[PDB]
RNA sequence: UAUUGACGACCCCGAUUGGUUCUACUACAGUUUC
């Protein structure tokens, strides 16, 4: 099916600060930094097989967008709304480098600057130059939600909404797993060493267990040792 | 920016307005039959088409009393400077000398960026990530040249010659051009290429409405507008318009059959 | 019976609409000579 990238939660405090010191080769409450190149022999890896940024914007930053929708049904309005109203700690995933940690965004609405009205609500405001009040959608933003909810549990059918597989799976994505297991390429060596050799996990796997990538909502993780 | 592509922008907004007001949908119509509803025939005017309507033949056909003028940049270019653009070949290459040379700022990529700046896409395949093979291409984005202000010529007297001499009958359709640029300035018209896709949002700063020999019942809109809801119109015009108006959406009858 | 041993980047635009509809000749002067 469609390939998420979970957020990597619980990475620790100062894990994205100083990022050009080479902490990769040490546990910094049980995390290495494993968005870095290691370095070799102490020198820089700017070896062809990745790039470099020169700079990143900053953790906690905050964008504002507006979308502008067209004739979405009551079902079509209830999943955007949901995405875009997910409860505490629910994070989407955006730009680049997403398998290394980066790029995890916390999305909420301005319901303050938010105008929606159906199309009999749009004959009124065109029907006068006049300025004519707009409905306060807030009242419904509830209700478009559930029509979404419930027709999912209908059609995917459902004794619950978060029991629908690909809601279950997704929710594990926008909230990362909570077995606190470090997020990496798999490898056959807890250190991210500087060589890189994270096939020989898939050897050792091969020859030995034969593990499968477990389901998603299982947050089952891999063994360093796949033997 | 061409007037034919601001003209259709309008244009579309326009009979979206009127389709809404009448709740008249338009899917089951060719295009030829979905342009040609009421008042937009007017402004923007219809194709030539005689029909034996009643034994009478008539033409369907007159001509938009509504015209646009093509909107030019203030920004400009050689035309071998422009040629070096659309010429270059590297997008990290030769193409870096061409945008400084056009942008003005020929020893400083950093402002040239500033003016067009190269943009890469991806799409990105949905069971593997990375990106779909084949899939990659890039856009010269006008993110900060600056564009000369949208002349819109109404010409009222092509109006009244169709509702044959009725100024009454002007009202309706300077209604419904007001509304048209309401939204025009609420960002509900966006203009150009790849409007769903980052491009073609527009703030409007002024609308300034300069008519001349105006019937003395539309002389009010000599003005010049900054407020996007039309409050610089005086309220009595806009309730009036809104009056007229609101009487065409209780009989939407073809306003030119004398 | 299960060993051998570490390297490496890829995609570079893809699909589509390419003209559609109306007007196709209309009035005449057809012999002139105060
Ligand atoms: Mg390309």
């Amino acid at each position: 099916g469609r390939k998420v990238y979970p957020h990597h939660k619980g990475l620790p405090n100062g894990y994205w600060s100083n990022p050009t010191e080479d902490r990769s080769q040490q546990a910094i409450q049980g995390h290495y930094q494993e968005y870095r190149r290691p370095k070799k022999d102490g020198l820089e890896q700017r070896d062809d097989q990745n790039r470099s940024v020169k700079g990143w914007v900053k953790p906690l930053t905050e964008f504002t967008f507006e979308i502008d929708v067209t004739n979405l049904s009551e079902v079509e309005l209830g999943a955007l709304l949901w995405l875009l109203t997910l409860p505490d700690l629910h994070f989407h995933r955006l730009g680049g480098g997403k398998p290394l940690g980066f790029g995890s965004v916390r999305l909420d609405i301005d319901p303050d600057k938010t105008d929606l009205r159906n199309g009999a609500g749009w004959r009124d405001y065109y029907g006068s130059l006049l300025e004519t009040s707009q409905p306060d959608f807030t009242t419904l933003i509830s209700q478009w939600i559930n029509a979404f909810q419930t027709a999912v549990k209908e059609e995917y059918g459902s004794s619950s909404f978060d029991q629908v597989t690909f809601i279950k799976a997704s929710g594990q994505s926008l909230q990362g797993f909570h077995d606190n297991a470090s997020i990496h390429y798999p490898r056959s060596t807890p250190e991210p060493k500087p060589d890189g050799e994270a096939f020989k996990w898939f050897v050792a796997n091969e020859k030995g267990r034969r593990l499968a990538l477990p389901a998603l909502e299982k947050s089952q993780s891999f063994p360093i040792k796949p033997s | 920016i061409p007037g034919s592509s601001i003209k259709g922008i309008l244009r579309t907004q326009a009979e979206r307005i009127i389709r809404t007001i009448c709740q008249s949908n338009g899917s089951e119509k060719n295009f030829l039959e979905q342009l040609r509803i009421n008042l937009v025939n007017e402004l923007f005017g219809s194709a030539s088409l005689s029909q034996k309507q009643n034994g009478k033949d008539i033409d369907l056909g007159k001509i938009g009393a509504l015209a646009v003028n093509d909107c030019f940049s203030s920004l400009s270019m050689t035309p071998d400077q422009w040629k070096a653009v659309e010429n270059a070949t590297e997008m990290t290459g030769n193409l870096q000398p061409a945008l400084k040379q056009a942008t003005g700022y020929p020893n400083n990529i950093s402002q040239a960026y500033k003016v067009l700046q190269p943009a890469m896409h991806v799409a990105v395949d949905r069971w593997t990530g990375g990106a779909a093979e084949g899939m990659l291409y890039s856009v010269l984005e006008p993110i900060g040249v600056t564009w000369e202000p949208i002349q819109v010529h109404l010409d009222i007297a092509r109006l009244k010659n169709y509702y044959h001499g009725k100024e009454e009958k002007l009202k309706p359709a300077i209604a419904l051009l007001l509304l048209v640029l309401r939204d025009l300035a609420n960002k509900k018209i966006p203009v150009g290429y790849g409007t769903n896709r980052g491009m073609g949002t527009i703030t409007v700063s002024q609308i300034t409405l300069n008519g001349k020999a105006l019937p003395t019942e539309l002389e009010p809109l000599n003005k010049t507008m900054t407020c996007p809801n039309l409050t610089d119109l005086d309220e009595a015009f806009r309730q009036d318009l809104s009056t007229a108006w609101k009487e065409w959406i209780a009989d939407p009858i073809d306003l030119c059959q004398q």
